[PDB]
């Protein structure tokens, strides 16, 4: 977004400092980088756009964020398991390259600058998706009793 | 009438109250597979007649008061077993 | 036949903005306005619409106000700034009705192949969804009556179509992408069982008011046909579903299997570099 | 031979064919977990060598 | 003709013989009679293609019933021998047309599918066309529920 | 490694070494009647013709092969007799001969396990002779010798074929070196400590 002050030449005059309130237009003064804007830092001094407190609004944009975007009524998700097939395919697939990087470790004494180290990406999957997997596993004794 | 399991149902019931023979049992079903209500699996080998899902009544008034030992059961027993999976999933609220 | 459509909450900030026109114009409780929008397909999008200066006596409930000044000459602006963006329907607060809404619905049936009513929400608290549809339905009885015209409840969602997020997601300021399986899990048990098992205190509303007070809808015709799908498995003691445990073994088999392999393996993935990087750390700080 | 997946009887002599073979969810996941073993080994004399 | 190709309510093969044997008992048109199973040795190949319909289309009607079912009840429900049954069984287990697996060992045998060959489908089918049953169910209860909440 | 470090049989014809080459014949043939598998068998004797033709000098040697290729058994008791005459007999053996012979035997009583599952001992005395209370000592030694995955009847005579990898051991080794292995070097990760 984007905004501009048309200052001229006839209020040259006095000098083109307002600056009465400060730190506004410091921090508007932080970015300054358009190419023929910086450029036209004469006759062209910016406005200051905060955006307003719209809780009166942003609270039901929450409120049907949220209430939206997470499976609507929520008895939607509680697919599950041939997801994890293949899922499981993918993680014993990529195990044999996850674990190339112990022989990548078998330097001996030193012979390696950083570790290249591909320890996580196959940790975290396996956590969050099989927490996934045994509340996946509960949704049987959850929603029967 | 009976909502719980035994849904393998031997025919004697079937072949003593519906007033048919065990050889037609099946021709019972399966003239009932052409109407499409209820498709049960029915054993062979023990002559049992499955149910499996059915059109069940038209109006058991009594029953839509008296669902309140499923209704009310689901509500507070899914509801409550649901508190104590959220009371055993309490402090992991993080 | 309409499932879902795509909802831009900007012209719902207008209802919010309409919202504070009503605050201060005077008696007019709720807002009630007019849906812009365009049938594509069962999944639609509304981009625009416009909420009407409109007025309801509440005796004789059947006295609508919708102005051709404020709707002609507006749905030539409307149709000026695009061709595509023109009505599809109408809206107005509050959960249930209004007797005149059919009435209402009808005014611009003569514009639009299927006019809907999306009753909206401007104080969202609900256990259930945001707004939601309502085609043109003639659904009568077995009767043979004069024909119903009562808008029936055909679903409908908040759709997102667009980038957009320039603002929006700017303006979130608070919010995180959960990695599911970090909490998000149980919002969601939190939402569908406790606002699942009140709604189902609002069908023991249903049983047991409809037993008490409830008269010809108590068992029109979809209560026991959908106590059908309350008999899916409604038994009585534990309902002995004796297929379902070592199918269960089947079940929990794959899951026990794959967390007992796969979490040796991640004891690999902790422990073994967790030692070796540990010890590093530990005795090359000397 | 493999032609032929069944088991054989004697004391009633009923022949039964049944097969069902490949599992790499315990074959892949286990056999590379023990070449896991192998590299653990291969990474414990960089144990022993940060020791002494 | 076309009461024997829904379901086929496995009638007697001598009422058959009444309904398409009376038709050389017609004072009228003989010619489809004559035409059709007044053929010798092409029409009794319609008898007995006839009796392909009894063994085919009654075994693509108790399809539904088997992975239990013994093999003289098999005979018995087939309206014919036990022989002319294992025949039955060779000449439609080399049309293999649906996956037939049989035995005499105690003859608890059936023409079959593949026997339920899978892991936890059961689930899904189970608890995934159950619950995902279960996860409709409070998004049209909302429904009847507010719509029959007008008035009371 | 001593069948697999004979696998040449081509440069080694009869040098100022080999006094025999028969007897090297023998050597080969001793131990691929053990460590050589049965696609690995006819892939041998059976693919290879090289060695073929020297033992087909030693018919009964090749007739213990064939046979070992079909289990027959009383010609198995026969000429691997007469291969413990020889086994006797012949050096580099003597502390080792011990492990021979039941080896043997179970390289056959596997696959005859491999036969079928419920077996009865008749139609094993058949190939057997007395071999009743013979496989009482015999096969119950071989179960007690951590050996031959089975059950064994008396009256009712069930012999059992099982031991399904996927099961439990296959499960288990992992653990079995990390545990030992665990306490090991985490014994050496508290060595830093005190």
């Amino acid at each position: 977004i984007d905004a501009f002050r048309l200052i001229n030449a006839n209020m040259m005059v006095l000098g083109h400092e307002p600056r009465q309130t400060t730190s506004n237009l410091g921090h508007l003064n932080k970015p300054s980088i358009q190419a023929l804007i910086h450029g036209l830092n004469r006759h062209y001094y910016s406005i200051t756009i905060n955006y307003r407190k719209n809780e009166l609004e942003q609270k039901m944009l929450l409120n049907l964020h949220k209430k939206s975007w997470m499976e609507g009524l929520t008895l939607q998700d509680y697919v599950v398991k041939e997801m994890l097939e293949l899922a499981k395919n993918y993680n014993k697939a990529v195990e044999e390259e996850d674990k190339m990087t112990p022989e990548q470790l078998a330097i001996k004494n030193v012979g390696k600058q950083d570790p290249k180290r591909h320890l996580e990406e196959h940790v975290d999957v396996l956590m969050t998706s099989n927490i996934v997997q045994c509340l996946a596993a509960m949704l049987d004794t959850v929603v029967f009793k | 009438t009976r909502p719980a399991n035994h849904r393998q149902l031997t025919f004697e019931e079937i072949a003593k109250s519906a007033k048919i023979t065990v050889n037609e049992v099946e021709l019972l079903v399966m003239k009932a597979l052409s109407v499409g209500l209820v498709k049960g699996s029915i054993d062979e080998v023990d002559k049992r007649v499955h149910m499996t899902w059915v059109q069940p009544r038209v109006l058991d008034l009594q029953q839509i008061k008296g669902m309140k030992d499923r209704l009310e059961f689901w509500c507070t027993d899914v509801k409550s077993m649901e508190m104590l999976v959220e009371h055993q999933a309490h402090d992991i609220l993080t | 036949a309409v499932q879902k459509v795509v909802v831009h909450p900007l012209v719902l900030l207008s209802v919010v903005d309409h919202f504070n026109r009503i605050g201060k114009v005077g008696n007019q409780k709720r807002v009630v306005g007019v849906l812009l929008g365009s049938w594509q397909k069962k999944v639609l999008d509304v981009s625009n619409s416009f909420a009407v200066p409109f007025d309801e006596d509440d005796k004789d409930d059947s006295v609508w106000f919708l102005d051709h000044d404020y709707l002609e000459n507006m749905y030539g602006m409307f149709k000026k700034v695009n061709a595509r963006e023109r009505i599809v329907g109408w809206y107005h607060t509050g959960p249930k009705l209004h007797k005149n809404d059919i009435a209402i619905n009808e005014l611009m049936k003569r514009y639009c192949p299927n006019s809907v009513l999306v009753i909206i929400d401007v104080k969202p608290k609900d256990l259930g969804l945001p707004t939601e549809a309502y085609i043109s339905v003639e659904e009568v009885h077995d009767d043979g009556t004069p024909t119903s015209k009562t808008f029936e409840h055909v679903t409908s969602e908040i759709g997102a179509e667009e980038a957009e997020e320039v603002g929006v997601e700017h303006l979130l300021r608070d919010i995180k992408d959960t990695t599911v399986g970090t909490l998000s899990q149980r919002i969601t048990n939190q939402v569908h069982g406790l606002k699942g098992l009140n709604s189902k205190l609002l069908d023991i509303r249903s049983y047991l008011e409809k037993v008490a007070t409830g008269k010809l809808p108590i068992n029109h015709q979809i209560i026991y046909q959908l106590q059908d799908v309350f008999n899916l498995l409604p038994d009585v003691s534990l309902q002995e579903f004796v297929k379902a445990f070592y199918l269960k073994t089947n079940d929990q088999m794959v899951v026990v299997y794959l967390a007992s392999l796969i979490r040796s393996v991640v004891a690999l993935h902790n422990l073994i570099n967790n030692k070796i990087a540990n010890r590093d750390a530990e005795k090359k700080e000397g | 031979d493999k032609k032929f997946h069944g088991i054989l009887d004697q004391g009633e002599g009923v022949l039964i064919i049944f097969d069902e073979p490949p599992v790499d969810k315990t074959y892949e996941a286990a056999l590379e977990t023990i070449q896991n073993m192998s590299k653990v080994v291969d990474s414990l004399y960089n144990k022993a060598k940060k020791l002494t | 003709l076309l009461k024997l190709f829904t379901t086929m309510e496995l009638m007697r093969w001598s009422t058959l013989v009444e309904d398409y044997g009376m038709e050389l008992r017609k004072g009228s048109l003989e010619s489809p009679a004559t035409d059709v199973f007044g053929s010798t040795e092409e029409g009794e190949k319609r008898w007995k293609d006839l009796k392909n319909r009894v063994v085919e289309h009654n075994i693509r009607i108790m399809a539904k019933y088997y992975t239990r079912i013994t093999m003289k009840r098999m005979a018995q429900l087939l309206d014919l021998s036990v022989d002319e049954s294992e025949a039955f069984l060779s000449n439609l287990v080399v049309n293999k047309t649906i996956f037939a697996k049989v035995d005499r060992l105690a003859g608890i045998i059936n023409f079959q599918r593949p026997k339920d060959p899978n892991n936890l489908l059961n689930d899904w089918s189970q608890k995934l066309n159950s619950l995902m049953s279960l996860v409709n169910k409070t998004t049209h209860l909302i429904a009847k529920e507010e719509m029959i909440h007008n008035l009371q | 490694q001593a069948a697999e470090l004979f696998l040449d049989t081509v440069s080694t014809f009869t040098s100022y070494e080999l006094m025999d080459y028969k007897t090297f014949v023998t050597y080969t043939v001793y131990v691929s009647m053990i460590a050589l598998e049965r696609p690995d068998l006819r892939e041998k004797v059976i693919k290879g013709a090289e060695i073929l033709e020297v033992l087909h000098s030693l018919p009964a040697v090749r007739q213990y092969l064939f046979s070992l290729y079909e289990c027959r058994y009383s010609v198995f008791f026969q000429s691997l007799a007469v291969v413990e005459q020889e086994m006797k007999k012949d050096w580099l053996f003597a502390p080792h001969y011990r492990y021979y012979v039941r080896e043997m035997r179970i390289h056959a009583y596997s696959q005859l396990l491999e036969s079928y599952r419920s077996l009865t001992l008749g139609y094993m005395a058949e190939a057997f002779g007395v071999g009743v209370e013979f496989i009482d000592q015999e096969l119950s030694r071989f179960i007690a010798a951590g050996r031959l995955h089975c059950k064994i009847d008396k009256v009712n005579e069930i012999v059992e074929t099982n031991r399904p990898d996927s099961k439990n051991w296959q499960y288990q080794e992992t653990i079995k070196k990390g545990d030992l292995l665990l306490n090991r070097v985490q014994k050496l990760s508290r060595v830093i400590n005190m």
